[PDB]
């Protein structure tokens, strides 16, 4: 049972790492143009802020169901019951 | 396209300092010519020496 145990501390680190990972290196791509936009017009950044929030729920989507499912792996555990 | 500059050329600082260039014939036989555009020339200059202004031609 220990190895079930185990292998679930490492899948719950990926699934939360890969996620830190790709949002961190994700939206400082898109900040930097958003910034970079302010800059060229300053009268267009409250749309802009906008825009960049409507990206944000596509670009953070899949990295909340891998920190949701290694969340549900820490407290419950659906491995532990298939033995 | 591009509102993130502005050549000093297209905006205005209200100061009192003008410049002008002042175009004129070197030959004469002119009927009037020069001397009406002179007439003009010191009819605005005043205008600008009246409120203070500087000039330079």
């Amino acid at each position: 049972m220990e190895t079930v145990v185990g292998l679930t501390a490492i899948a719950v680190a990926l699934l939360i790492g890969l996620g830190a990972l790709g949002t961190a290196i994700g939206f400082g791509l898109l900040g930097g143009k958003f910034l970079e936009g302010a800059a060229r017009q300053p009268e267009m950044v409250p749309m802009l802020q906008v825009k960049m929030f409507i990206v944000a729920g596509l670009l953070d989507a899949v990295t909340m169901i891998g920190v949701g499912i290694a969340l549900f792996f820490t407290f419950a555990n659906p491995f532990v019951g298939q033995i | 396209a591009n509102p993130e500059y502005r050549h000093p050329f297209m905006v205005e600082r209200e100061v009192k300092r003008v410049g002008y260039i002042v175009v004129s014939s070197d030959r004469g036989l002119c009927g009037g010519l020069n001397i009406n555009l002179f007439k003009s020339l010191v009819k605005d200059m005043s205008g600008y020496r009246e409120q203070g202004a500087e000039i330079d031609l």
